């Protein structure tokens, strides 16, 4: 009671920036219907002393009678309220957020059970919206007497059971059902694998998520959870609070970056044994942070990520150097082509051993919020997830048309795929074919500037693009076939603002365009190595066989063949362009003669 | 605490005689239909007498309608037998008006006020088939010539939960002898249970939709279907569902400052081009392309034709050329600044397309629905990449939504159709990879001519390379606002419909006249193309707001086509 | 048991409906409304699908040589249950109860039918498309 007094002093009489925070909050969250409040650990430890010890100590008798204490002066706001202008209140779950730690999920011992503890992680899966009750009306089925039960907080051997008897003999209860229910989440949390050892996979946590906080928290962020660690032996989180996204290693880096070599460095130490490939090492280092990202005023802001691709015969550090980047980067996990043992690179849906609950067993692809993303063995995708990398590699967002839930995801990842129809999405979608002192100077770099460029340094990009466009039109009017694009220049524009940004200036010279020139022309030389094709194919189906029986596969590799002008890429491909030009005669002749054969 | 409440009813029925004759309607409509040889027996109560009149009566409906709906509808049935008096069922309820934060969002709609009726808006996804119940079920008995009835509750003819009583279905008499099922004289109630969503508009676009559950009574079953905009009210009863009982089939705010801008800008004659070069500045050149992108997402005028079939005011834009410029970047612009916009790859559809989507159940009733993406944005605008990789499937159904912009299906248990007033952005690649001048332009795109007769304005974009041209690209891309064309587009949509002059009609007629020289030179033209050259005049005529056409509206639509043409 | 004949109805038409002062009305698919499942409707409609003629078992009869009275079952629904145990008046006061067989002789049998009616084409409303219904024939 004198507890009902202190939270009341807390809650009428907090002072900051000479107002009060949790009265008009409660005002504003009443005047909704939202019956929820945002209080801090911080403000009540520097409000008072005998309430957040307790509280840390032993929360589940202290928190229901601050949730009660709540109500009760959230009555007198309604009933004064409702007075003014235009019954029945339930109990007003409160919400409690923090920052004084972040203790990992290793740190987790037997010690401080049941007490309140904050961690941060990664949602794997919120998986059915279940229902449970709060106040319901039972009934006996032999002698007519019906009574009522409430709880308020405490949502396997616990507090909701029903009353044996009331003779009437073992259970005659039945539940009023519509004259009585609430919802409640089962989540799963696991650490962040960027920073987990080798030897051992990630292990995960159960956490039970009550009333005003369902749905807030879309599964593979990261996300910071404040409750209570209580054991069901095996241990499980009760949801209290819910949040989300040394001055020696500042100086040592300030003089490392004042080293004019030290480009030259970095790359004689990404590579301790690789023998050659200064212009891939160059590319892998210049494509983490991306570009200059712009927000202009008209909302059709720039994409500034890149996209870097890795091929060749095994070795050569194709995935050596992948592991350097998963330990070096903010945000990176390792996975591979077509997801991998018992995890996922896209978001792969599973059963629930439980219950039979469709859900989804995970996704590394929304877990890489703001980074980089880095897989392995490109030509083994499976056409359900290749639709949504070839639609995240170009515009960096996921979109899911489930009918639980639809959402689409802001993905924000560059690729670093390696690898040994794909023509197109292989050479078009892709623009390339201390460590913590590093990786600090990275994120301060990536959250501090946004850098721009000079039109001086913008002429050679210009007369670059004029002279490539000038010299390789020699090779492409000769049917060759294979490109050049704006795409490519954006792409030259952001390796620019990229190799800008690395000594941390907001300003771009012919310094950095020199060199990224001389990155891009080894990505041109890797690259570099109708009406005769449809005179052929449309002369042959139209003057000779227009049944198109007898003329299949082989007739058309007898003429091709006897006139020397067959590739089977180039056969399919020229009738790939016939079915797709829509000759529907050519539709008709794949439908038949084409498994017909001849 | 009944019979308070029913005198409570009583005396408010005795001060507004509006639902008394209402109900005396509905009785000599009957008679009259009776001496002939039906209306559902419903009556819509006006809330805003009942706030005024009595408070704790208000109050008692708003927080507990258990207690209160009964008494209610047992005053209505004690009126309906006092307001008769010729020789011999239940009456209902239903409610209307403002209910203030009871009428929510059903994203935001959570375990609080379970109780209290919820009023909720949105747009349904399915809407399951039609089941007969049995409440009662009678018997005859032969070895005596007998008739039996039994009768059957459950939870869903209350509002209060009764005490369950599992009655046998008797398949046995009780003296022992046998019996049958006397078809027809038991009484039959058909149940249905629909699905309803948020709307895309209300909502913050970029989540899920959240979609709740109606269980529907005999009486309002043949009052819905998909792909329409819905306020259902119910109460919220958990068992989690609503009893919906009251149905009703049925943007950012404007201030007095932003109309005096627009009234500013409504006469100048150099407001077009700036417009239009205003929507995207990331995006070098392509004026023409983005004038009839301008011209598109403001729309048409929708035009229904006395005792006839409807005119079609919605513009069709296709655009082909080579994929190295901003194609892809267009679709983000137009979906992020549009009114509301749905964008769909064009290939990767669980359904059959984005209309008409898989069927299939696993609850007591064997039927459900599925809503797709052009059923859902009835007035807006969809955009789809990728139009080569478009099966022949979704190309019948936009081949019968272009110029009908209905949607008809005849499946196993639904033979209904839907309005799909749409407007498509297609966006294609050839099938050679790269075109030039000198290739023809009708084998290079790979569609049939039916779609190209179905798409009004079809774009193409050349990138062959030249260094006079490509000089400023990189200086312009390494070098009015948003919120207001959005406010203009939705001001010349509701406020001003144009109409047709005579100085209009005569330079189109002279414009269609002259190319039907294309024919004989490079592009077939159709009847269909003489209505989008004026849907287009129409557009430029709304976009200076003036209440009728000009010449130069069909002067700027023959400059659009001559660009997208030749 | 011992029908030997087939009951049947017929109703009565407008010209004695006008005379003396309804029953029978032309009813179309979509004017159902639910609530009429037990009166006498007359549909007017084109005929798509039909089935083949079927016998359907009404009454199932069960012969014994322990005691020799052949008990009689009813059936009503689609499927049924075959009644192995014995349900006579002299099994009951008994400790033997002896197997029983089925007469396809002595049963009463149905020629049954399936039909899909369809919804005629002006009297389908406006954009909505023609839906079917089933009816289920007996005898000749």
């Amino acid at each position: 009671t004198e507890i009902i007094k202190s939270f009341k002093n807390f809650i009428l009489e907090f002072r900051l920036d000479s107002q009060f925070i949790y009265r008009d909050q409660l005002r504003n969250n009443i005047l909704v219907k939202n019956y929820s409040l945002t209080v801090n650990m911080e403000h009540l430890i520097g409000y008072n002393e005998d309430i957040y010890k307790k509280l840390s100590d032993e929360p589940s008798d202290i928190i229901p009678l601050f949730e009660t204490a709540i109500t009760q002066v959230a009555k007198r706001i309604s009933i004064l309220s409702r007075a003014q202008s235009a019954n029945s209140l339930p109990t007003f779950q409160l919400i409690l957020n923090s920052n004084a730690n972040q203790i990992p999920l290793r740190d987790l011992d037997s010690e401080h059970v049941s007490k309140i503890v904050r961690l941060s992680g990664i949602i794997i899966s919120t998986s059915v919206l279940s229902s449970r009750a709060t106040y319901l009306s039972i009934m006996c089925r032999n002698c007519r007497h019906t009574t009522s039960i409430t709880i308020n907080n405490f949502n396997t051997g616990n507090t909701v059971s029903l009353p044996r008897s009331c003779n009437c003999g073992p259970d005659p209860y039945i539940i009023i059902h519509e004259s009585s229910f609430i919802d409640q989440q089962f989540l799963k949390l696991q650490e962040i694998p960027e920073l987990v050892p080798v030897g051992e996979m990630p292990r995960n946590l159960t956490m039970t998520c009550d009333r005003y906080l369902t749905n807030k928290v879309i599964p593979g962020t990261r996300v910071t959870i404040v409750g209570i660690y209580s054991i069901y032996r095996t241990p499980y989180i009760k949801i209290l609070g819910i949040q989300s996204d040394t001055e020696e290693e500042e100086e040592e880096f300030l003089q490392l970056s004042r080293n004019p070599k030290l480009y030259e460095i970095l790359t004689n130490s990404i590579a301790p044994s690789i023998f050659g490939n200064e212009d891939i090492k160059k590319a892998i280092v210049c494509l983490l942070m991306g570009g200059s990202k712009k927000i202009l005023p008209d909302g059709m802001r720039l994409r500034g990520d890149i996209n870097v691709l890795l091929l060749g015969d095994p070795g050569t550090a194709k995935s050596q150097l992948l592991k350097f980047v998963e330990k070096v980067s903010p945000i990176a996990v390792y996975t591979s082509g077509k997801g991998s043992s018992a995890a996922g690179l896209t978001a792969s849906v599973q059963r629930d051993p439980m219950t039979r609950e469709f859900y989804l067993e995970g996704g590394a692809m929304v877990l890489a919020d703001g980074g980089v993303v880095c897989i392995d063995e490109f030509d083994k995708m499976r056409d359900e997830d290749r639709v949504a990398i070839h639609e995240a590699m170009e515009q960096q967002t996921i979109s899911i048309a489930k009918a639980g839930i639809t959402t689409v995801l802001n993905s924000r990842t560059s690729v670093l795929a390696a690898a040994n129809d794909f023509q197109t999405t292989i050479l078009s979608r892709f623009d390339m074919i201390s460590i913590e002192k590093m990786k600090r100077y990275i994120t301060y770099c990536r959250l501090k500037c946004a850098p721009r460029l000079s039109p001086q340094a913008a002429e050679k990009l210009s007369s670059n693009f004029v002279t490539i466009r000038k010299q390789l039109l020699i090779n492409e009017l000769e049917s060759t076939e294979r490109p050049i694009t704006i795409r490519q220049l954006e792409a030259i524009i952001r390796i620019t603002e990229s190799l800008a940004k690395l000594e941390l200036s907001p300003i771009a010279q012919e310094r950095h365009v020199d060199e990224a020139i001389r990155l891009f022309q080894a990505s041109t030389m890797d690259a570099a190595s109708s009406l005769s094709e449809i005179r052929r194919f449309e002369q042959e189906l139209k003057r000779r066989l227009p049944i198109g029986w007898s003329t299949s596969y082989q007739t058309l590799r007898r003429e091709f063949v006897d006139t020397h002008r067959f590739s089977q890429l180039a056969l399919d491909k020229a009738l790939y362009a016939l079915e797709k030009h829509e000759t529907i005669q050519l539709r008709h002749q794949g439908q038949n003669i084409y498994r017909s054969g001849v | 605490v009944f019979g308070d409440r029913v005198r409570r009813f009583q005396e408010f029925l005795d001060t507004f005689t509006s639902y008394r004759d209402s109900v005396r309607s509905i009785q000599v409509y009957n008679s009259n239909n009776a001496a002939n040889y039906i209306l559902p027996h419903r009556i819509i109560i006006s809330l805003d007498d009942l706030r005024e009149f009595d408070r704790s009566f208000w109050s008692g409906i708003l927080v507990e309608p258990a207690y209160f709906i009964p008494p209610a509808e047992k005053a209505l049935t004690d009126l309906a037998d006092s307001m008769d008096d010729v020789p011999h069922h239940p009456w209902k309820l239903s409610f209307k008006g403002s209910f203030g934060a009871h009428a929510l969002s059903p994203r935001t709609l959570t375990a609080q006020h379970l109780n209290k009726l919820v009023s909720v808006e949105g747009i349904v996804t399915k809407t399951s088939l039609v089941r007969p119940k049995l409440i009662r079920s009678v018997h005859y008995a032969a070895k005596t010539g007998r008739f039996h009835y039994r009768d059957y509750t459950d939870a869903t003819t209350t509002l209060t939960t009764r005490i369950p009583t599992p009655a046998i279905y008797p398949t046995e008499d009780t003296e022992g002898n046998k019996l049958t099922t006397e078809y027809g004289y038991s009484t039959f109630i058909d149940h249905q249970r629909i699905t309803v969503q948020e709307m895309p508009e209300m909502a913050p676009a970029g989540q899920l939709p959240r979609s709740i559950d109606v269980i529907l009574d005999d009486d309002l079953v043949d009052k819905t279907k998909p792909g329409d905009r819905v306020n259902v009210v119910g109460v919220f009863k958990s068992l989690t569902l609503i009893l919906g009982n009251t149905v009703y089939p049925l943007r950012q705010m404007l201030t007095d400052f932003d109309i005096r801008n627009i009234n500013k800008l409504s006469k100048k004659k150099d407001i077009f081009d700036i417009l239009s070069q205003s929507l995207a500045p990331s995006i070098y050149g392509h004026d023409h392309i983005k004038k009839a992108i301008l011209l598109m997402l403001m729309g048409g005028v929708e035009k229904n034709l006395e005792n006839g079939s409807h005119l079609r005011g919605d513009i069709n834009i296709l655009m082909v050329g080579d994929p190295s410029t901003a194609k892809s970047q267009l679709l983000r612009f137009v979906l992020n600044t549009a009114s509301l916009a749905i964008a769909t790859t064009g290939r990767g559809s669980s359904g059959v397309g984005l209309t008409a989507a898989v069927t299939t159940d696993r609850e007591t009733g064997e039927r459900r629905l599925e809503a797709g993406a052009m059923v859902l944005a009835d007035r807006g605008v969809v955009c789809i990449d990728e139009f080569d990789k478009m099966t022949d499937v979704d190309r019948v159904a936009i081949h019968e939504v272009m110029e009908q912009q209905t949607v008809t299906i005849a499946k196993a248990g639904i033979h209904t159709t839907l309005n799909a007033r749409c407007s498509v952005i297609a966006a294609a690649n050839p099938v050679f990879g790269q075109y030039d001048v000198n290739r023809d332009p009708h084998q290079n795109i790979a569609l049939p001519d039916s779609l190209l007769s179905r798409f009004d304005l079809l774009f193409v974009v050349t990138d062959d390379i030249n260094e006079i041209r490509d000089r400023s690209i990189s200086e312009h891309v390494l070098r009015v606002t948003i919120p207001f064309l959005r406010k203009y587009v939705q001001y010349a949509k509701e406020r001003v419909i144009p109409q047709l002059t005579q100085e209009a009609i005569n330079v189109i007629v002279k414009n269609y006249t002259d190319l039907r020289d294309d024919n004989t030179k490079k592009s077939p033209i159709t009847a269909r193309t003489l209505e989008t050259l004026i849907r287009l005049a129409t557009a430029h005529a709304k976009v200076r707001l003036s209440k009728t056409v000009n010449k130069v509206d069909a002067k700027v639509a023959a400059n659009l086509l001559r660009f997208a043409l030749l | 048991l011992t029908r030997r004949y087939f009951l049947y109805f017929k109703p009565l038409s407008q010209n004695c409906a006008r005379r003396y002062r309804i029953s029978s009305k032309p009813l179309s698919v979509r004017q159902i409304k639910g609530d009429f499942l037990g009166q006498l409707i007359t549909v007017r409609g084109i005929i798509t699908r039909v089935s083949d003629v079927k016998p359907a078992v009404e009454v199932i009869a069960y012969t014994c040589d322990q005691c020799g009275y052949e008990v009689f079952q009813e059936v009503n629904s689609r499927t049924f249950t075959p009644l192995s145990e014995c349900t006579s008046e002299e099994c009951s006061q008994n400790q033997t109860k002896g197997q029983l067989f089925m007469s396809t002789r002595a049963s009463k049998f149905s020629a049954f039918q399936e039909c899909k009616i369809q919804e005629l084409s002006q009297q389908v409303p406006v954009g909505h498309i023609p839906r079917s219904l089933n009816i289920h024939v007996n005898g000749t």
